[PDB]
This record gives C-alpha cells, structure tokens and sequence, in this order.
C-alpha cells in the first residue's frame, strides 16, 4: 500500500502527481516505479500544499471553510493511477457518506493517456478533473469527456505553428517521429494534416516507447538516416526521455550535429533531456508555453529543512537523492550511499523552476473559486458550509466550474469555453552554445493567433542555415519540363522539352503548329517572318537591266516603223505581221515585270496570263507566214488576219481553262521548320499545258522552216527564219529541265523568256531599221 | 490506522536470554521506523534502541551498547529484538513505537505507542 | 433507494433484471418506472433463485459452498442499471474486504445499450459479466470489452439470416426501420453492408425511440407510406415495443394489410406485443432464436402463491396487475382497483413461457462452473473454500471462465470461443391467423450456417405472394436497352434500341456494321444476302435468244462467204473488209456473253474490253471503204490492212490505257441497307473513252457517208451505207442518255450492242448472200 | 437494518388523548408496512392496529375498533397513531412494527421492532 501526502480540512481535494518515474520495462507486471522526480514531483507536491495553506489563511476566500488536500503518486503510468483513483473512490464513496471526508476533485495528472484512463473511471461518480498538461485534442470531446477542464489549450496550435516554423526556413523534406501514445499519435495526425494542405512533405513516420531498451534506438537512428543526405530536420512529438535516449543514442553512435531536430512542448526547456549530451541537441528548436516565473514558490521552497518537514513523506529520499549522502539518523537513512551530507547544503544551488508551475497554481485556484461561487450562489443564507452544501453535487459544481473568471497568478484572466479550454501562447527556443563548454535555451520566436514572430537572424547567425532537407531543387527553370517516378510527389527527375516545343505545363511542354517559331524563354511562339526577293539581289537586278535593254530596242523599232509605214521592205512584208510579233515582244517583256515583285492575288495571276500568252501571240504570225511561203512554193491580208485571231483565240481559251481549273491564290510554303517563304498558287498542269501548246508551234514553225529553206527570196529572209527557229527550239529544250532542277524558277523564267524574245529582235528588228536607214 | 502488539517478555533469572517480537498491523510497515523504549516504575521514560524504516541502520543507547541486537522482517511484518544477559535494570515494561517523520536521533517524532510487555528479572 | 432480493451464501453473484418497464419520455430525470413485466421480469427472478437452490442441493457442484445471489431492477434503462451496478460496487469494495460478501459476478442486462456501461463500469474492478440477450456485434471487441461473455451468438448471423430470406423471395425494393441504440443501429449497417453485395436496394431507412410519444409514430407511417405501392416490405431491426408502436399506429389510421413487415428476434414469438392488434401484423415473419422448453421452471413457478412466498419483493403488486384484484389484508394491498383475488386463482391460467430462459439458466451454470474449475485447479488440497482462495480473483476467474465445456439444461454442450461468443441457431416463425378470431406464430424455416430450409408451400398457401417489391421489372426482354436517370440505380427506365441496333451491353445496344443486318432475337449481326439476276429474268432470257438468232445469222453467213472465195460479188468487193466486219460482230455477240453470268475478276474486265473493242474493230473497215470511195470520186489490199491494222492498234492502246487506269476488280455495292448488289469494278473514265472514240469514228463515217451518195456504184451500195450510217448514229445518240437513266444499264447495253450489230449484219450480209444464190 | 423508534406515550388523566410517533431510520420507509402491538405485565402479547406500505388501507382490532386513527407520512418518514378516550386497558407498553412479505392479516410475519412507549391510564 503506497503512501499519501494528506492535509486535513473541512472539504478535501486529490491530486495526482508522478513523483517517481514510469516502471521500466518488462516490470510493469509489478508495479515498482524506478527514480524519484525533483521537478515533476515534489516542487507540485510542495507548491500544491503552500497554495492550500495561503488559500486557507485568505479571509476573502471560503470564509468559515478550511480546504485540505490528498496527493497521490502515479509513476507516470496508467496503472498505478487507476489504483490510486479507485483508492479516491473508496475513501469518498462507502465509508463518507455513511474513513475521511468524500473527495470532491482531482487536479491531474500530466499525461494525455493516463489522463483519459482516470477520466473514464471518475465520470461515472460525477468528480470533476482539471488537468493541468494534458493537452491532447481528443480531451474536448464534451460528449464523452463530460468532467474535464484544463488551463491550457490543445495541442491543435502546436502543430499549426511547428507547420509555420518547417514553412517559413523553406523545408520541404522532413522526417517524423512521435512517442506512442494518445499525445504524440494525435499530434502527429494534426501534423501530416495541416502539413499536406501546404505542400509540405513526410520522409517516413516512426513511433517508439519511451521505456523502449537500448538496442531499440539504435534501429531508430539507421532508419532515419538511411535517408540522409536528403531529409536534415527530424520532426517529433515525442515526450523529454524520447528524445534523451535519441541524443544518447546519436553520441553513441556518432552523429554530433548530423540533422537537426524539431520538437514541442515535451522537450520545451527541460535541462533534465540534454544534460550529459548538450553536444549532440545544439540546434534543436523547441515550442514551448509560454509561462512566467512565481515567486511566491521560490520564496516559499528553498528554506525548507529535511529535519523540519513533516508533510512530506517523499523529501528525505529525495535529499539523499539530490546531494548523494545518507543521513545518520534518519528514519530513511538509506545508507547505500556515503559522504554524509553537512548542516550546510541547501536547495538554492543548481535550482531550476519547474516550467509548468504556474498551470498547477491557476488549477487549484480555480477549484477554489468554483466551490466558492457555488457556496455563495446556492446557500445565499450563510457564509460557511450550511446543510444544503452537504454533501456536495457533482454537477452543480461542473455547472459552476464551467463559467470560471478570474485572474491567475501570472497576472492572467483565466477563463475557458464551453469546452473546457483556456487561451494560451508559444514561445520559440532555442538550444546553442553560449560559451565554451557553456551551452543554454534561449528566446528566439514566439506565437499567438497566427502571428509567428520569430528572429530569423539570431538562429544560424549568418545567411547560410542548414542544408535545406529538400529532395529536388527548383530545377524547372522555364526550359525544362517535369517528370515523376511515380513513388513520391516530393522530388521529381527533369527532362529538356525539345525545341521546338514551349513550356505550357509545369510538367510537359507543348510543341507549336507549323509556320511559328518559339521564342527565347520558351513562354510561347512568334510567327516565323517571311522571306520574299525585294528587287534587292543581284540575279533579279540583271534580268530587268536585260529586259529594259531589249525593251528600249523594242520601242525603238516600232517607232522607226511607224514614223513611215511605206517602205519598200514595209511593202514587201504585211504590216500585221510584224505588228503581232512587236506586241508578243512588248507583251512578254511587260510579264518579266510584276512577277519579280511581291506576289499578291491577281499580281502572280496576271503574269502567269503574259507568259502563257506572249509565246502564243507571237510564234502566230511567224507560223502564218511559213504557212503562206510553204503555200506559195478571208486571202492576203484577211487570211492572216483570221489565222492570227483564231490562234488567239484558242490560246486565251486554254489559258481560261487553265485558270479556271486552278483560280489563283497565295500562301506560305513551309520549306522546313526554321525558314517560310511566300509564293502564288501555281498548278503544274496549269504550267505544264502552255508548254505542251509552245512545243507543238514551235514543231510547226521549225518543220515548216525546214521545208523552205532553199528560196533565197525576201532578201534572203529563209536564212535568218530557220536560224531563229532552230535557236527558239534549242533553247527551250534547254530550259524544260531548268525549271525542275532548282529554287531559282522565279529567274529561270524570266531569264529564258527575255533571251527567246531577244533572239527573235535581233533577228527580225535590225533588218528592217537599216533597210528603212541604210 | 495500524495497531502494534507485544509479546516475548517475562519474568527469568537474571543474566538469561529473551526475544521481543513487536508486530504492526495493515499494510504501510515497510515505511516506518521503530523504536524500543522503556519505562520503569518510579522514574521518567528512557530510550533504549532505534531500527530505520529501510533497515541496514541500528541506534544503540550507551547504557545498553555492545549486547543486545535489534533485526527487521517485513514479509511478516515484525521487529525482533534479541536481549542477551539480561541485567537487573531490565525490570520495566518495554514499549514498541513507530515513526516516519523523524529528525535525528534520538528526536525522531513518535506518534504511534504499543501496549508494550513488562519484563521483571530475578536478583 | 429501491429494492432488493437477495439469498445468503458463502458467494455472492448479482444480477440486473428488468422487472419494471422504462421509464416514459420527459420522465427520464425522475427515474421513476413504469408498469411491471411478467416474462421479462419476475419469471426471470425465480428462475435464478430455484436455479442457485438447486445446484446448492447438488453434492457434486461445490461441495461444502453454499451460493448466494442478489437480484436488481434495471427498468430497461441506462441510468438505472448504473446505479445499480455502483450499488453493486458500494457492496464490494471498501464495506466488503475491511456490509455483505464481495460480489463476485454479474448475470445481464439483456439490452445491447446497457450492456455495454455496465461492463465499461465493472471493468475496472474486475467483475465478470455473462450476457444472455444482447447479441449485438460490438461487445466482442476483447480488447475493449474484456470481462464480456454471452451464451448466445452475435446478430452478425440474423443479418445474413434476415438477407437470405429477402433474397430467397426475390423481393428488390425494401423500406427500412430500427429503433436507435446499439443493437438496432449496428444490425442495420450490417444488413446494408450484406445486402448491398447481393443486388438489394434499400428505399429509405428510418430511426425512432421505443417511448416516443404518440404522435411520432404517425409522421413514420406516412414517410414509411409515402413510398407506396412499390415497397410492401418493412425491414425492421426494431425492439419489441417499436413494432408494438407501429402496429397501433397502423389500425389507428386503417392500414390492416397494406403492406408485410419483416423483423428481427426483438419481437420474434411475443404475445405481448401483438395482443390486441393481431389484425393488422397478420403475415409477418420473426426469426428467433433456438430454444426449447424447461419443464424444471414450468413445474415450480406455478406453485407459487402470494402468502407463502418470502423471497421475491416483487410478487404480490405483481399479483394484483395479472389478475386485477386488490388483496385485502396484504401489506401491499393497492386498492387502488376492486373484485379482490378468491383463493382459487393459480398462475396455470394463460401461461406463456419466457422464450430465453434456457439462456439464463446456461448462464447462472456457466458461472458456476468456471468457480467450481478454478477452485479445483487452484486449490486441490481441500473440498471447499480455502485461504489461498480468500478473496477471490478476477482475472483469475476470467481465465478459468473462457474454457468452459459443460451441457447446458437444454441438452446442448455449451463452449464458447475466445471472443466469447456461444454457437446458435435461428428459425423462422410466420403471424397468422389460424382459425377465425384465432391467431397464432407458426414455425416455418430454419437457419444454421446459411441453411436456410424454409417453407415455401406454406407461407402464403399458394403461388400467388405478396406482390415482389419491386421498383422496375424485367424490362430487358432481348430488344431493348436500360437507360437509368442517374438518382438511383435500383429501378430504370427502358428505350428501345433501332431497328439497326442489336443489343451488345445491358444498358445500351450498337448498330450493325454495313453490309449487316440485325438477327431476329437482336444478339447479334448476320451478313446480308446479295442479289443478282443471274438467268431467270427475262429480259436477259430475250436478250439471249436475240444474240443467238444474230450469231446463227453470222455463222450461216460467213459459212456461206467461206464455201466460195472466188465469186463477181466477191471479186468487186474485198475480202478483207467483209471479213473485219464479220470478226466485229462475232466479237461483239461473244461480248454479249460472259457478261450476263456472275461476275469475276476476269469475265467482266474480259465484257468491259469487249464492248468497247467490237465497234472499234467493226466500223474500221467500212470508213476505210467509205475513205477509198471517197478518193475515187501500200496500195488497194495492202492499204486496207494498213489502215485496219493501225485503227485496231489504236482502239487497243486506247483500252489499254483505260484498264491501266482502272485495274479490274469486283465489288459488292450498297443501294441500300436493306440490299446488296454484285458488280464488277469499272469507271467512268473507262466507259466514256471508249464511247468518245466510237463517236468519232461514227461522225467519220456520217460524214464519207454523205459525201458519196450520189454514185449508184456497186450493186447501189451507197444507198445500203448511208442508211445504215443514219441508223447506227439515231441508235447511238438514243443509246447515250440510256446509260444513265436505270439500274438495268446492263440490259440496255446488251440491247443496244446486239440491234446495233444486227442492223449492219441485215443490211450487208443478205444482199451479197442473195448475190451468191440468187 | 433500519432502526425504530417511539415517542409521545406517557401517563395521562383517563378519557384524555394522546398522539403516538413511530420513526424509521433509512431510506426504504416507503415499502413497508406498520403494525402497532400492545403488551401489559402478566399478559401474553396482543395485537392494535396496522396500515399497509401503500397506505390507504386501516385495520383495527375489534376491541379497539371505531375510536382510534392510525396515519402515515412518508416524506417525515413517519406513522402516527391518534389515541383517544384513554380506555383503562391502554395502561401497557406499545411497540412498532414493521413487515413487508407479510400475508392476510393479522398475520404479517414482522421482523424489526422497536423498544416501544409506556402509556399509563388513571381510573
Ligand atoms: N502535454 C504533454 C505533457 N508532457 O509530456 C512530457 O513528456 N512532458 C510534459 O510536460 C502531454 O500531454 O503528454
Ligand atoms: N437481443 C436484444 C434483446 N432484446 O431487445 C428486445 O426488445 N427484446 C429482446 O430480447 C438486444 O440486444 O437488444
């Protein structure tokens, strides 16, 4: 049967604190608890009694009514806590109503698994449980936990703002751990929750035992960094001996300063988790709540003597503890150690302030002043205890406990919601080495509603932090697309989009549809400019300079020929004759101009007209007069005058025809990708079938030469006929290939067209001026 | 609370032997230290000898040194005190009492008493 | 504080029994009971006190230990059976181990929802509790509900026992009931779990309270109505009083046989909720658990009389309520009614057995077997209660409790496995009304490990049912699709699928391909048969019988130009030419063949090249002749044959070309989905040149034709030639437009080519044959 | 066990009256009912009067009956007994009693008593 710590009065509150340490593993079974605690123990043992006695001594609070107390051990297990609270239940249900006076509440205990236990079991008996740490959210399910407040809020801003702290230093790759249990789980779901929304990553979760063995940490330690180099910060949950067996663990197996790790409020600013291995934990980043110092406790604990404690049955065991000794006399000698303590050792060397005493203070004067509301808003009548008080309601005092408000020791309003909750605030701490062999927790951040005011400059003190625990680098630097194994979303591999295709997805580029060129930083596409022949090349600039020259001989001809157009050579030969060949010269001439410049709809049109027609409407005469001299060897002049028109007229049919089956157009011919050029529908037979028309006149005029060619007469005109025939056929069975054998049509053609129309000026022009000169 | 009770004392010729059994009723024996004093008619009580709480420890008056032994057993829960060549000064009654919050010897703050035994020794 | 009955002993074993019934609405807070019950309640209290009795009696079980007991109301409540059990605890506990004997187990409740607290409340002392009627699923969660044990199986059977029965029927469309708790809510989610698997719809599930008030009950009707007529089946896993609601509400508002109800063991074979209202439950069907009768509890309990009974508090106002009396001088003498109970009133009057008592006493036999077991095993040096025994421990009998092997009262051995879960089985009774005003539950089917073997003949005495709640029947008759308007799966729509449709998915049909017609019964496409004439039409039977007659004409001809090579007639005229013609006709009445018959790759490219070759090959001698007497007004023979040569080289370069063009194939053509025809593949490209060609040589020979007329020359043959020109262009130019005018082109061609052939055969052949003879 | 206790008897001129209180202790007064018994020096036990658990229901005895009244209050947990005309035999001691399995009267198998009033009667 364990001990107690009882304080007599007039009604009586229980407390459970855990004033030894969690039974080690595979002694569960027994129920022995190992290590006495010096800041989790008996400084709340002690700051629960003197917080009674003052309350007691107050005259504004309870008058007439002293308040006792009763606080048990819990060894930090779910267990010996459960015995305890069945012991609570004993010594109020049977033996008070009709032992000690019944038990009205319990403030505790600590932790959010066995707190949830001893609910379930003091629900059934209506005795409200203000907690004081427990800050799991499961706990505000007023539905099911109807009998529990706290003083402290959830742990659902915990993780908002250790989401708020891996977001703003621009993590993306981060570990997990959590200690198993009802606090860590929850947590960490809250965690991967909030985490996933804002693009943040989870390398690989863990879970471990507090109380797990030696060789169990050690696995941990290989499965986090089998991931290294690629995840540096460790994200827990974990409670303050998880993550001293980690750092233990980490200086055994020698990664000092490997990754940094991200805890909460379980390792907040506990000297008890880092010393012996502050060298591994530099670095770490700690939330913490945020709690001022009370010094009514500092005052109050360090004058306290072994020998002059008589409420405490657990203070000898801890001196003997503290300043490793053993008292002579003592009825706990504990003679296992030696080096007696002096009469001069005294608690204020090495004290450290428990973090959360402020909570447990705020806990019993809220009890306090619920039964103190209740009393003077249900037995108005008297001031003290009067017998419709007795026995105390459980209900009535959830009902009055559930609309608290008043002012805490830290200088605070404290008043919670409907659920149970009081408001609170976060500090952001950090461990680093001071000194040289001195190393401490300071202030950094901080955090309420949101507003997380942190130091960016004071952690790493310079601009080059930790490695950023990233798995991919911001690679899609806009000419790169994105490619996914499969496995993870987190980092990804990079492949090049061709270039002919712009980025248009974060994962894929798009290639563009032909005629368009994509741009420098591949955002999208410009069109391709056009290339078209300005009269500016050289070969263009020779064909009109040829063609001006044989026009300006041209002109000069007809004019000499029309200032008389008697002649003895003018009589001899028909006016209409020579007449035709000049305007099929003239016409042919004017068609090596408009086909040079830039194609337009009827520009192209029009000089595939004047090369299809000016052969046509000159090799007429010509073929006329063979005919006539072959005859010889509608008459005179009206025959060839109808020869000529019909011959006209059946070569601007088929020219009809041929524009009919093909009406003229312009595109963009698309030679390849990088270049486009400009060009005039032109149909190969509509092409091809003034040819075949020119071949079978020109067969005509050469087969009709041949057969003429004795007659001297004409002034020996036969010569200069077949010589111009044979040159004409020449010559265009020379250019039928040209124009299939390169890019340069444009100028093949007006090339062949300008020499087969100089050929027959030279021929026919120069006899008649020097017969009409000399 | 716990109740103590007495037996072994008696009357024997002087210079004998005798064993005092002192034994605690409930559960809580483990975590408390006892002490044998002894009262004799016609003078002021007197301490006689001390056994901690854990064991291990023994407290001897002088008058009494270097002859009589005290010894522990919580399984049955009792305090054996082993009293050799009883000496004439041993006629008086002989009380068992237990303490936890005690001081330094011998103020160690007894709170709970014994009927105690009343052992006479021969001339 | 309420009361208790109690039966010393050396062990002390606790059971809540719900004597009373629950409290009625918005008198919860009073925890004030209501009517007392008769089989839920103090049959159940006798039967525990004769049964601890009667195995006290027994020597071989326990000797030297007497058994106790203490019974408890629970009034079918939760708050109730709370206090009861914390009574239950108060006995225990503090009063016991330092009042009365420790309480070593309990025996109930029988409700799934009480349950359930009772053993979260007597977990955490370690008091085991074996259940006998709530067969709920979630209270075999040992790691939850660890001190839980029931002789009886879990409802995860009457779900699948309640899903085959539905299914069996072919019922699709069900409503849905269940009164809220865990016992209802559970079940239900079970059979949507099970029922959803096997293609069973659910209209709309519902929820009540057993004590809701009146007019709660009316609104359930007309939402469980509003879905008539298409659901005449209730599922319900309601309790007993629910249905018992349900059944009032339907006489009150006239709805006797509407519609058939199907529940669960709630209300499986219960006078007590029928009785009254048998009218309008006539049909439904029960399943219930399987078990018989005990004669022990029969032959004691009607003994009892209310004067010499000084064990049961509850029994004399339990006196007064059955038979409506007032006892006069009886401490309880509630005269509150009158006609006070003669002495001759006995209990055998209407009896009705409890229909789960054979449970209860398994129960009570299970707990003492597994004390006896475990004090055997525990402690086999004494016969009786020892030391090493005192107190006695829970875990300890837990343990001992999980291996139990006995054989119940009902004959059956009884073990059950480590969930704690007895087997069982189920049958199926059926309400109806026997006689007249005679109504009664009859068992039909059974059940055990989905043996269902059911009567069929003898529910509904016929093969005319309850109309088969369903919302869509087989629409799917083989022609048309199902097309759903996406609320709901459960009924459909039904659109028949075209003419061209053939069904291919349950939902949706698709169309046969072309060339495929849609079967009779729709599953599937055939192809289409093709049509062709291939020799009974009669035109080509007389197209066939005039080239015969032309061809007999040619050959008698040309036999007759053979027999006599030298003749005047043949001397003036040429052999050659008479013979090319000759070979023309010939070639075309062959050309008439092999085009009539089926087509093939080659017979018809062989009748395309013929009927375009025969007028070539044909009107080449006659304008060689007409060009020759022209020239009149390589010489003589050997210029004939030049000039045949070369036009029949011509005519076969020309056909040449125009199968090049278009290779000879065959083709099945479609005028129509309904037919397909059989053609050979041509052009008309290759039908025009041809025609083209034998137009020119027709206006050839029009033209030597008219230009010799006036010679009377050769026998008159100009008049012959130019009449038969005339005739041979009128055919044409009426034969051109023909082609292009029917689907007999066929014929029409035949025709032509054969009267075309016969006109110049009349006109040439006779006159020179005449010659010959005469 | 619940206990009983009586008060208002005394002595008294005769022809007087007199008002008699039993009182139960607990909490289960409701269910049980009171018989009120007589008993006089030299004479076997006698049967007064009882009231049933419910109330409602009155039996008296025939040598007492038509002038005494017998009543219950369950709140004050209490029966009162109105005595008058002080008749010469009421010189006796009266006990309270309290049955609950009892059957038809006047045999109710009683089974708490009470240590009853002395009531003496002039002449
Ligand atoms: N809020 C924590 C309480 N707690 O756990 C520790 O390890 N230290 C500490 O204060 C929890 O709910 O578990
Ligand atoms: N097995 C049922 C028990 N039960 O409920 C009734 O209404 N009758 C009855 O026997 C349950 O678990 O709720």
């Amino acid at each position: 049967r364990r001990v107690v710590a009882h304080m007599p009065g007039d009604i009586i509150i229980g407390a459970l604190f855990s004033v030894h340490h969690q039974p080690t593993v595979d002694k569960v079974h027994e129920r022995k608890c190992g290590a006495v605690r010096e800041q989790y123990g008996i400084q709340r043992v002690e700051a629960m009694l003197h917080t009674l006695e003052r309350i007691n001594s107050d005259p504004t609070l309870l008058p007439n009514i002293t308040l006792g107390c009763e606080i048990r051990d819990s060894c930090w297990h779910s267990a010996v806590a459960l015995e305890q609270s069945i012991e609570f239940i004993r010594d109020s249900l049977i033996s008070s109503e009709e032992s000690k006076k019944p038990i009205v509440g319990v403030i505790g205990p600590g932790s959010s698994s066995v707190a949830i236990q001893v609910q379930n079991l003091l629900q059934l008996f209506n005795i409200p449980q203000i907690a004081y740490s427990a800050t799991s959210m499961d706990l505000s399910d007023k539905t099911l936990f109807k009998y529990f407040m706290r003083v402290v809020p959830s742990d659902a801003q915990q993780a908002r703002a250790m989401v708020d702290i891996v977001k703003r230093y621009n993590w993306t790759y981060v570990s997990a751990v959590h200690t198993e249990g009802n606090y860590g789980e929850s947590g960490m779901e809250a965690f991967k929750d909030m985490s996933a929304k804002e693009g943040i990553c989870i390398a690989h979760s863990y879970k471990i035992y507090s109380n797990a063995g030696e060789q169990s940490f050690d696995k941990l330690l290989k499965k986090l960094t089998s991931h290294l180099p690629k995840a540096r910060v460790v994200a827990c949950f974990c409670e303050g001996m998880t993550v001293r067996g980690l750092l233990m663990a980490m200086r055994r197996l020698g990664l000092a300063g490997e990754f940094l790790l991200l805890g909460s409020d379980g390792w907040a600013d506990r000297y008890d988790v880092t010393d012996g291995y502050q060298r591994e934990a530099v670095g770490g980043i700690t939330i913490k709540l945020q709690s001022p110092d009370v010094k009514w406790f500092d005052d109050y604990y360090l004058k306290l003597r072994p020998e002059t404690n008589h409420r405490n049955p657990w203070f000898q065991e801890f001196w003997q503890h503290r300043f490793q000794c053993r008292l002579e006399g003592f009825p706990q000698e504990n003679s296992k150690y030696n080096k007696t303590c002096n009469s001069s050792l005294t608690l204020k060397t090495h004290h450290v302030q428990d973090s959360k005493m402020g909570f447990v203070i705020n806990a019993i004067y809220s009890m306090a002043y619920g039964l103190h509301n209740m009393q003077m808003s249900l037995c108005p009548g008297y001031a003290g205890l009067c017998d419709a008080m007795k026995p105390i309601d459980g209900r009535k005092l959830l009902e009055s406990l559930m609309k608290t408000n008043f002012t805490g020791v830290s200088g605070d309003t404290i008043l919670f919601d409907e659920n149970g909750d009081s408001p609170g605030r976060y500090e952001i701490m950090n461990f680093k080495e001071m000194g040289k062999d001195y190393f401490d927790y300071i202030n950094v951040g901080s955090w309420d509603n949101g507003e997380l005011k942190m130091d960016d400059d004071e952690v790493w003190s310079k601009k080059s932090n930790i490695i950023r625990s990233v798995c991919s680098e911001p690679c899609e630097k806009g000419q790169i697309k994105v490619i996914r194994k499969g496995e993870v979303s987190c980092c990804w591999t990079c492949t090049p989009c061709k270039e002919n295709e712009y980025v248009f997805d974060e994962y894929t580029c798009k290639a563009c549809q032909l005629g368009s060129w994509p741009t420098d930083d591949l955002t999208g596409c410009d069109l391709i400019p056009v290339q078209y022949l300005r009269w500016g090349d050289p070969e263009p600039i020779a064909a009109v300079v040829f063609a001006c020259l044989g026009l300006l001989a041209t002109l000069f001809v007809t004019v000499v020929f029309i200032i008389y157009r008697d002649t003895p050579v003018v009589k001899s030969s028909s006016r209409e004759l020579c007449y035709i060949i000049l305007a099929g010269i003239c016409l042919g001439y004017l068609c090596t101009f408009c086909l040079i410049a830039k194609p337009k709809q009827i520009y192209c049109y029009l000089q595939r007209i004047g090369i299809g027609l000016s052969p046509a409407m000159s090799y007429s005469a010509l073929v006329t007069k063979t005919n006539r001299i072959a005859r010889i060897l509608f008459m005179s002049a009206c025959a060839q005058l109808v020869i000529a028109f019909i011959l006209i007229c059946i070569q601007l049919g088929i020219i009809v025809a041929l524009f009919i089956m093909e009406p003229p157009d312009i595109m963009h011919d698309y030679p390849s990708i990088r270049e486009v050029y400009l060009i005039c529908n032109t149909t190969n037979l509509g092409v091809v079938t003034p040819l075949g028309y020119n071949g079978l006149l020109i067969l005509s005029c050469t087969f009709y030469a041949f057969k003429t060619r004795n007659v001297p007469a004409n002034f020996n005109e036969a010569k200069y006929i077949a010589f111009t025939m044979y040159t004409t056929c020449i010559i265009w069975l020379a250019f039928v290939p040209i124009y299939f054998g390169s890019n340069y049509k444009i100028i093949t053609m007006c090339f062949s067209v300008s020499l087969s129309a100089t050929v027959a000026l030279g021929c026919m022009f120069v006899p008649k001026v020097y017969i009409i000169l000399a | 609370q716990v109740q103590l009770v007495e037996s072994g004392g008696g009357l024997v010729q002087a210079g004998g032997s005798l064993r005092l059994s002192c034994a605690a009723s409930g559960r809580t024996f483990t975590s408390y230290a006892m002490g044998w004093f002894r009262q004799a008619p016609g003078k002021e009580r007197e301490s006689v000898a001390a056994i901690s709480s854990s064991g291990g420890s023994t407290h001897y008056a002088d008058s009494v040194k270097g002859r009589f032994t005290i010894s522990r057993d919580n399984s049955k829960n009792t305090v054996y005190l082993q009293m050799n060549s009883l000496k004439p000064e041993d006629t008086a009654v002989y009380y068992c009492a237990a303490a936890m919050y005690g001081s330094r010897w011998p103020d160690w703050e007894y709170d709970y008493w014994g009927q105690g035994t009343q052992v006479t020794v021969s001339s």
